[PDB]
């Protein structure tokens, strides 16, 4: 009935995809010691 | 004529979840890159070589202390293009030299242009007057005067605000110590517009909510409203009588009321921008000459004006060596201004 | 409505969660490794805790020239022994 | 119709040009007292020894001030939190030297303004209104209590209350930053979101309604004549406004219920300013903003400065210079 | 820059013998200094008497000298005025006065060495910041 | 689902607890379940504090607010406030934690299992908000319970070990209170003191005899008034002055709690008798005076004549006069001369600070106490960096007095807002226009115009 790949789909993922990657990078930072 | 231009126009203006428009060609890349540059820089990029500061989560800063900091003072007002003669195409060097700052500021400037074109573009399609775009000129005037004109008047981009929470707080305190910016009547008018706008927001929202007509039976009054109803949902006559008797005067024209709500904060922001244009040139409201002549000659004359200058002198001497590392200020302990004991 | 599928429809669909029970953790782990391998330091030029200063120096490696700034940073980076 | 019932019906009458009411019976004399003393003191009061060190500060116009530098100066630090009415002084000249007027103005003003809030409740009751306009006014009212009463109590002296003047206000803000790092306190940050957001939503609401006014006038006349006081029908098209703003962002980010829209306009600045008042009120008991001074340390243990440490340098300059003759011992503990 | 054995090597006594601390001792010295001493000595100053700091140069000219482990460990058992003339256990925390300074009750001899090592190493890291006060913050 | 949606009840989900107003049986459940939450936190928090407690560190260095409350009552402490036995802290925690299960059980039962209304089931436990006789009877029962509670403190003080007395000769100790103050001129004279500096209203109570005797008076008054309100019904003047409804009754209590929260804020900030500084840390006034004392002692040891040392302003560097002549500490702490504390009063003579006592009688324990309090001033950041705002990281400290005063000011403020909200709504609902103006009956349309 509905399409899968729309403009809204692109807009959602250009934000959501880097967000998750960054959250994993920042989670890893909490275990860095000087 | 249904050529490729008109077919493209058709596609750009489809009613979708996120409207695009012709303005979206400018708005979406520039807004996305400015935001992505700020998140990239605050997460991973240092300010060690430009400021002597750590400024990223990678280095151990938190949400309050991360920033994308301005370039080094030695860059002057360089565009700092990635392919320019300073970075020479080297992405890592570009990051270390402060290229993300001009990147965010310039893509942000064009992003803001694109958002205001979007307001115009949608308004013209829907058939409403473009007053939302007109009101948005005030955020643009603030952004352009603080982030572009101000450093362009100074020695370099270094003295522009850095993009971070605590970095902006430093910007506030620099403006007090060096510019005496609280004393500036253009700032005062801006404060009036912002606080007056918050006042009007609170009081109009509260007044509507407490002069509602009983248009339903539930104790939750929200449901008793229909977007297409013709009647006013609250009593302008009762509201007018309440405020006339409480405060002396009251709105009686609902069109004037809502234009005024537009006018007050928009005008305030515009006034503050003019004052910052002056500070670009150090054209400050720093002193009252009459007070200084009296105080120089009469060591018993003291006002809150003279008290605040002593505070500004403390700010300048105590923050300048760290805040302006390229100047190489060495201030021995004995020259630092200090009161008794402290 | 504008024709796209409702979000509440999508995120309660088994097929959405079959796909994103993989793609979400995969991206998270990719972000973690970007830091844990030390790659983030080298992409962006950010000091590690042991590379802000040389062992006995206490001066900042501050860039002071416009057109030789790239060479100045490279010189500062050599002097880390 | 006895004389007490006559008086009560006049006090509570909805026909007075300005409503009096029972709260107004306290409001009117206290506000008049505070207003008259303030105007006289602002023009002609002699210098005041605010910090108790026999170092009087001149606040009035006749003693060398303009509108920007003038103030009614807070009462002497030697008095602390002691009550200092006129009859506790040996003379008016003593009372003036010690900042007597400040106490008289703020106590009458805080009473009058609290009654102003009650008066807002009271008239809404007499007119058959819903009662919560006074709850919105509690946000600015709480803020006045914070800088004139609560902060003196926690610091132990009305001499650290906010001065009644323009440059005096700035002095208060700068010393507050030095002693509490208020910029780094989340309640002040919520306060800034309250008033920045309040100003944004103000211009937002005004621009959207103005953008969708229904054509009722010609171009040579003000569109304001297209609305008539008391008319039954709405004067703008909220559906067209929602249709514009929904497409500016996305549809579900836009209100189409005018009642909840207006509730949001009320709540955002009021809640924000409540947090601001609570910031001042809790820093009154020295629970201060976040301290990240020297939080970032390298492998050897060198301090790596952040923007927080630069803020600290500015705060130190304010700290060491404020009240420059008032401290004999190395810690400024109040 | 790194916390190296060179940094962690400090004078053991007045005769020029050195001892090299471990990173664990240094870090333990820091934690115990915060526990028992920093309320008055944060940053190497002395809040209740700012004329006397914990800079190594100041400790060298104390009587007896306190710029070494043994001098500092002796100070924490039986502190004196700067000229050695008077014993101040009654007003300064020490093992001798652990009854009235209860935080000293659970310090062992090995703890005193670690605290001492922290006081001697920190100036080698911080330079003028140690004992310098607010001017160097 | 009786009254469990917006259509049946008229209240949306975000005001869902308003659906309980006329469902006494479910309303009982909510109240009992909630009291269980209160008792749970008290029990659990005590245990957490105990697990994290090092007896050799002062309580105030360890983030403790509950153990200080227990120690003040005489349990677990001896001379000078030293902890001699942590077992009473354990007991108080365990018993509160165990009891919360009983209350949680009853609350959950009445909330979801028992009768939704109590009027059909029992006319003793049933009530109508508008029944002025029943409401004052329930009020009367709870006044008797409160009065018993105040007498339990008297019983602890007079018969079950006593109370911690910061003022006890010899440094502070648990002391049995044998002669509580009963003279009503003393007890009620506290109520007529000015709340301003040097007076301090009831916050100024400074001895355990007054504290215990005040609770004897409060106990009887509550029991008497509780009996009074069981046997009587509101008089005509009272009937005409109040709104008689559930929401109205709530609003009066919200006003009362707000007032008490503000009073508690000041109590913990100024009072060092029922909030001993040994347990809570020095007050702000206390620490500021202690700094003046510390440097007077230091400089006098170096040979300064502190009585005649003129400071830069012309006022004494160490000593000066208050506006009424008393000899007081100088510098900015001049504002704090109303402070009284056991470590300072031995230096006090009829005229204030006595220069002869200062020159000759300062004992080492006073120097120790002033240095400790000066360095534990109640100043600190939100992330618990102790000291002035410009201090560096090192000391993990925020005074219990700051935690307790800031939290209770915030709570008292919001409870004042809640009083205004619910009192204004109660008035409007009783009069019938809390949902909006009737279009066909708009009151302003029937009034003469203002001009
Ligand atoms: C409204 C809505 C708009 C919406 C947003 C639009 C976004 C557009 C983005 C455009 C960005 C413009 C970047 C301009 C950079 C710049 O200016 O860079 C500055 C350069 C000049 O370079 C500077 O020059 C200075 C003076 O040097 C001169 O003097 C020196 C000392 O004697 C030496 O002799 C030296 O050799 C000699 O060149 C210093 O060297 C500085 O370090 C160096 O940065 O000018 C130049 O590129 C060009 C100068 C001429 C054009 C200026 C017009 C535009 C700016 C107007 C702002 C007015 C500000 C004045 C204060 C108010
Ligand atoms: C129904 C409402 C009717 C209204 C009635 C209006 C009548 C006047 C209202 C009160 C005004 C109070 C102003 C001064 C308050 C103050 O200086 O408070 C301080 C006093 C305590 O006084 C202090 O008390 C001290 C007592 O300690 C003494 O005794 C101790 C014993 O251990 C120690 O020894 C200590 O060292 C020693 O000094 C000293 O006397 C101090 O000098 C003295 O300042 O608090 C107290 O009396 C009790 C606390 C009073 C409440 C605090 C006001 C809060 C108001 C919040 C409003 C928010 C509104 C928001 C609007 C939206
Ligand atoms: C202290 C907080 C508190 C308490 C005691 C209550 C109590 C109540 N609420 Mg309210 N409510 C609250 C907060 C609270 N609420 C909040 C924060 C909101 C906003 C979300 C609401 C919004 C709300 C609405 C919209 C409604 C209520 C209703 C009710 C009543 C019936 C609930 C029911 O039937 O659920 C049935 C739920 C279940 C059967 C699920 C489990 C419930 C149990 C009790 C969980 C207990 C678990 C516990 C760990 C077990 C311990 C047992 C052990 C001691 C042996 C009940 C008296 C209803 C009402 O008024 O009815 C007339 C109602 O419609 N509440
Ligand atoms: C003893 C105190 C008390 C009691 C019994 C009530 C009872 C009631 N209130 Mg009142 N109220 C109170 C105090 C109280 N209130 C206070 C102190 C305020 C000022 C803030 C209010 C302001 C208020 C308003 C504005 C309204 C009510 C309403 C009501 C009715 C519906 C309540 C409901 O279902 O909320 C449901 C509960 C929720 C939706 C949850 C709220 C979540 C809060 C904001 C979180 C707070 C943050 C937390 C403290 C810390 C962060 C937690 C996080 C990190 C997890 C009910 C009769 C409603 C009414 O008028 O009905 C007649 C209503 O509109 N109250
Ligand atoms: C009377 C209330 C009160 C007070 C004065 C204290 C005080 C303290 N607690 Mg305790 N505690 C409390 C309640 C309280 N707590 C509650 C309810 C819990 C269960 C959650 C705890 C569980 C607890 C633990 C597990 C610990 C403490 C600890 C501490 C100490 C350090 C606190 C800290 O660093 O805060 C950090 C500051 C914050 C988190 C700021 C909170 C900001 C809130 C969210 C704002 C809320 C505003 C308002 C209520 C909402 C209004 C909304 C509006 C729309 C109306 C300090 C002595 C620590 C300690 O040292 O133990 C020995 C510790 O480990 N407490
Ligand atoms: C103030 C709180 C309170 C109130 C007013 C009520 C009231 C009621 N309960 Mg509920 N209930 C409560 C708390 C409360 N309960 C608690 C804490 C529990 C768990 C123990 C229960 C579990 C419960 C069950 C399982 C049942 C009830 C029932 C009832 C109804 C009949 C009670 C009766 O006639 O007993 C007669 C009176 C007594 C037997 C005297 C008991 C004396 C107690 C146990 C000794 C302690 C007294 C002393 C004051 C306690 C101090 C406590 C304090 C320290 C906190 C009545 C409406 C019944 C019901 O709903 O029927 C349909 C029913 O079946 N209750
Ligand atoms: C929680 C406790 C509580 C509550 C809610 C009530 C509630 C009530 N009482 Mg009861 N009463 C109580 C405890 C309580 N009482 C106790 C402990 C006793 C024994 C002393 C009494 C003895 C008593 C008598 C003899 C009478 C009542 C009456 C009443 C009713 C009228 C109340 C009224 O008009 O007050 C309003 C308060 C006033 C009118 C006082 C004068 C107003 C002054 C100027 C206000 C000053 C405020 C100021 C800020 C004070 C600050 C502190 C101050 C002390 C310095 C009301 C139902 C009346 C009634 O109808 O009985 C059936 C009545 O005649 N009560
Ligand atoms: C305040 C209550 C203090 C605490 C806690 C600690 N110290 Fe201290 N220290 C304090 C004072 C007032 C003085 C001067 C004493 C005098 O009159 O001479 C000192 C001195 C020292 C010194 C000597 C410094 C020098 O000679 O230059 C040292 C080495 C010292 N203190 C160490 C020390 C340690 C290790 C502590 C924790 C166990 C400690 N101090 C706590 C005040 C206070
Ligand atoms: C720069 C650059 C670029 C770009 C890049 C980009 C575009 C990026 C993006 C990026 C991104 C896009 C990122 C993101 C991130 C995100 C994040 C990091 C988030 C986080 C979040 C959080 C953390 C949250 C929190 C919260 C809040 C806020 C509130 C609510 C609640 C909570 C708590 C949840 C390029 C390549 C072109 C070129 C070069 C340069
Ligand atoms: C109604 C309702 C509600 C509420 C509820 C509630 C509120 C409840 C409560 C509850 C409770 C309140 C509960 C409690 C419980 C408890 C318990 C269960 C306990 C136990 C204990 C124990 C087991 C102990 C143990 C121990 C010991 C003994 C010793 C020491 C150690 C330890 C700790 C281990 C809600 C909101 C959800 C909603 C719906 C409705
Ligand atoms: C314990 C103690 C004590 C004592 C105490 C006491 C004895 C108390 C009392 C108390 C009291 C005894 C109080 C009272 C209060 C009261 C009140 C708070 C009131 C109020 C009122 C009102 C609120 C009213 C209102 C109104 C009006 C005015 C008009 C008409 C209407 C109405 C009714 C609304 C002492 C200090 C010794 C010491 C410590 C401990
Ligand atoms: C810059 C864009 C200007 C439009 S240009 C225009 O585009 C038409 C498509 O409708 C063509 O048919 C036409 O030949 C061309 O000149
Ligand atoms: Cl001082």
């Amino acid at each position: 009935s509905y399409p899968i790949f729309t403009v809204r789909w692109v807009a959602v993922h250009t934000l959501a995809v880097p967000t998750i990657f960054f959250l994993g990078a920042i989670a890893a930072m909490q275990f860095i010691q000087r | 004529e249904r050529g490729w231009f008109d077919i493209l126009d058709d596609w750009l203006k489809r009613d979708r979840f996120v409207f695009v428009g012709w303005s979206g060609i400018l708005l979406f890349p520039c807004a996305y890159l400015a935001l992505g540059g700020w998140l990239t820089g605050t997460t991973f990029v240092t300010s060690w070589y430009t400021h002597g500061l750590a400024s990223s989560y990678l280095e151990g800063c938190n949400f309050l202390t991360v920033a994308v900091s301005t370039p080094a003072n030695s860059m002057g007002h360089s565009l700092l293009l990635l392919w320019g003669p300073e970075a020479q195409g080297d992405f890592t060097r570009w990051c270390q030299l402060g290229g993300l700052w001009t990147f965010i500021a310039l893509h942000g400037a064009f992003g803001l242009i694109g958002f205001m074109l979007r307001q115009f573009e949608i308004a013209r399609l829907v058939g409403v007057r473009p007053y939302n775009a007109i009101a948005f000129s005030a955020p643009i005037a603030v952004f352009v005067s603080v982030f572009l004109i101000y450093p362009l008047g100074q020695s370099s981009w270094f003295f522009a605000p850095s993009f971070g929470v605590a970095a902006i707080f430093r910007f506030l305190l620099f403006f007090q110590g060096f510019h005496n910016w609280t004393l500036n009547p253009f700032h005062m008018m801006g404060v009036a517009g912002v606080l007056g706008g918050a006042l009007l927001c609170a009081i109009h929202g509260a007044t509507v909510e407490n002069t509602l007509f009983q248009d339903g039976e539930g104790a939750s009054t929200f449901r008793a409203f229909n977007p297409t109803q013709a009647e006013e949902t609250y009593s302008m006559v009762t509201a007018n009588r309440f405020w006339s008797q409480i405060f002396g005067i009251a709105f009686s024209n609902k069109r004037w009321l809502h234009f005024f709500m537009l006018f007050v904060p928009v005008t305030g922001l515009w006034m503050s921008a003019i004052g910052v244009v002056g500070l670009a040139l150090n054209l400050r409201s720093y002193d009252f000459i009459s007070q200084e002549i009296r105080a120089a000659e009469d060591p018993e004359f003291e006002t809150f004006y003279t008290k605040n200058l002593l505070l500004n002198e403390g700010i300048r001497a105590w923050m300048a060596p760290q805040d302006q590392p390229h100047e190489n200020f060495v201030f021995p302990e004995e020259v630092l201004p200090r009161g008794n004991a402290l | 409505t504008t024709g796209e599928r409702p979000f509440s429809d999508i995120i309660t669909s088994v097929r959405y969660w079959v796909i994103h029970s993989i793609t979400i953790p995969a991206l998270f782990i990719a972000g973690w490794l970007f830091v844990s391998t030390g790659l983030a330091y080298d992409v962006f030029g950010t000091p590690r805790p042991d590379s802000y200063y040389a062992q006995e120096q206490r001066s900042i490696p501050l860039v002071t020239d416009r057109f030789e700034a790239k060479q100045q940073v490279e010189t500062f980076l050599e002097q880390l022994k | 119709a006895n004389l007490w019932e006559r008086f009560c019906n006049w006090v509570t009458s909805t026909d007075n040009r300005l409503y009096v009411g029972w709260f107004g019976v306290i409001m009117i004399p206290t506000l008049l007292a505070a207003t008259i003393c303030f105007v006289i003191a602002f023009i002609a009061a002699p210098p005041v020894d605010i910090d108790g060190i026999r170092e009087p500060v001149s606040g009035s116009l006749l003693y060398g001030n303009n509108i920007i530098t003038g103030a009614v100066v807070p009462s002497s630090n030697a008095i602390g939190l002691h009550f200092y009415p006129i009859w506790e002084a040996a003379s008016l000249d003593e009372w003036l030297y010690n900042g007597g007027p400040y106490q008289l103005i703020i106590f009458h003003f805080l009473l009058g303004a609290s009654c102003y809030m009650g008066r807002q409740w009271e008239l809404s009751y007499r007119l058959g209104m819903r009662p919560w306009i006074c709850v919105a006014y509690s946000a600015p009212l709480a803020s006045a209590f914070a800088v004139f009463l609560i902060y003196p109590i926690g610091q132990g002296s009305f001499s650290d209350g906010m001065p009644l003047g323009i440059s005096g206000t700035f002095n208060f803000m700068i010393v507050f930053q030095a002693e509490h790092n208020i910029l780094m306190h989340p309640f002040h940050q919520l306060g800034v979101a309250g008033v920045f957001g309040g100003a944004l939503f103000c211009a937002m609401h005004g621009s959207l309604v103005t953008s969708s006014l229904i054509r009722e006038t010609t171009e040579t006349e003000s569109a304001n004549y297209g609305y008539k006081f008391g008319q039954e029908e709405e004067t703008y098209n909220i559906v067209a406004a929602h249709g514009y703003f929904g497409r500016l962002i996305f549809q579900y980010a836009s209100f189409n219920n005018s009642r909840s829209l207006h509730f949001f306009l009320a709540a955002w600045p009021v809640v924000g300013v409540w947090f601001a008042a609570l910031g001042i009120s809790t820093m009154a008991f020295n629970l201060n903003g976040f301290n990240f001074n020297h939080s970032v340390i390298d492998a050897k243990g060198n301090v790596i400065n952040t923007w927080a440490d630069i803020i600290n340098r500015a705060n130190l300059g304010m700290e060491v210079m404020h009240e420059r003759n008032a401290h004999n011992f190395p810690l400024d503990l109040a | 820059a790194e916390l190296t054995p060179e940094v962690l090597t400090v004078p053991l006594n007045s005769e020029g013998k050195t001892i090299t601390l471990t990173e664990k001792q240094y870090l333990e010295g820091k934690r115990l200094f915060q526990y028992a001493c920093a309320s008055c000595h944060v940053g190497g100053i002395t809040k209740t008497n700012p004329s006397l700091d914990l800079r190594t140069e100041t400790l060298a000219l104390a009587t007896p000298p306190r710029d070494n482990i043994e001098g500092l460990v002796d100070y924490m058992k039986n502190p004196t005025t700067y000229d050695g003339e008077q014993e101040i256990a009654e007003v300064h925390p020490s093992l001798r006065s652990a009854d009235i300074f209860p935080k000293m009750r659970n310090l062992t001899e090995k703890d005193l060495v670690a605290i001492a090592g922290h006081i001697l190493v920190e100036p080698k890291i911080l330079g003028d910041k140690w004992g310098g006060g607010k001017v160097y913050y | 689902a009786t009254n469990r949606d917006q259509e049946s009840s008229g209240f949306a989900w975000w005001a869902g607890n308003a659906r309980l107003i006329n469902l006494s049986g479910k309303l009982l459940g909510a109240h009992v379940a909630h009291a269980g939450l209160i008792v749970f936190w008290a029990g659990a928090m005590t245990l957490f504090e105990l697990a994290h407690f090092i007896p050799e560190k002062p309580m105030y260095e360890q983030g403790l607010i509950l153990i200080p409350h227990i120690a003040t009552l005489g349990w677990g402490v001896g001379p000078g406030g030293e902890v001699v036995d942590t077992f009473p802290f354990f007991v108080v925690g365990v018993v509160h934690l165990i009891s919360s299960a009983v209350l949680g059980f009853g609350g959950v039962y009445h909330a979801i299992r028992g009768p939704e209304t109590l009027e059909e089931y029992s006319s003793f436990f049933g009530y109508d908000w508008k029944d002025k006789n029943k409401m004052t009877t329930i009020l009367g029962f709870h006044l008797i319970v409160l009065g018993i509670g105040a007498l339990l403190l008297v019983a602890k003080a007079m018969f079950f070990g006593g109370l911690y007395d910061t003022w006890a000769p010899g440094g502070g100790d648990v002391r049995v209170i044998t002669n509580p103050t009963l003279d009503p001129r003393v007890i009620f004279g506290y109520l007529l003191k000015s709340p301003f500096g040097g007076e301090g209203w009831i916050v100024s109570v400074n001895n355990l005899e007054d504290v215990v005797g005040g609770h004897i008076w409060i106990g009887l008054i509550c029991i008497a008034g509780g009996i009074w309100h069981i046997l009587t019904t509101p008089f005509g003047w009272a009937r005409r002055a109040f709104i008689w409804s559930g929401e109205a009754y709530l609003s009066y209590s919200l006003g009362a709690l707000s007032m008490m929260g503000f009073i508690a804020t000041c109590f913990v900030w100024f009072n060092n008798t029922v909030y001993p500084s040994e347990f809570y840390g020095p007050t702000g006034p206390e620490a500021s005076q202690a700094q003046a004392m510390t440097f007077l002692i230091r400089d006098q040891k170096l040979g300064a004549n502190v009585g005649s040392a003129q400071g830069p302003t012309g006022l004494g560097k160490y000593l000066m006069r208050s506006p009424t002549g008393e000899i007081i500490f100088g510098g900015e702490t001049m504002r704090f001369w109303d402070f009284r504390g056991p470590w300072l009063e031995p230096l006090r003579g009829p005229n204030g600070l006595d220069l002869n006592k200062i020159k000759n009688d300062i004992q080492p324990w006073q120097e120790r106490r002033a240095a400790e309090y000066m360095t534990h001033a109640p100043l600190g950041s939100l992330n618990s960096v102790g000291g002035v705002a410009t201090e560096i990281n090192s000391v993990n400290f925020v005074s219990p007095r700051s935690w307790l005063a800031t939290s209770h000011f915030v709570l008292a403020f919001f409870f004042l807002v809640g009083h205004l909200w619910h009192a204004g709504r109660a008035r409007a609902a009783a009069a019938g226009f809390e949902k909006g103006i009737d279009r066909e009956s708009e009151p302003v349309l029937s009034m003469p115009s203002l001009d």
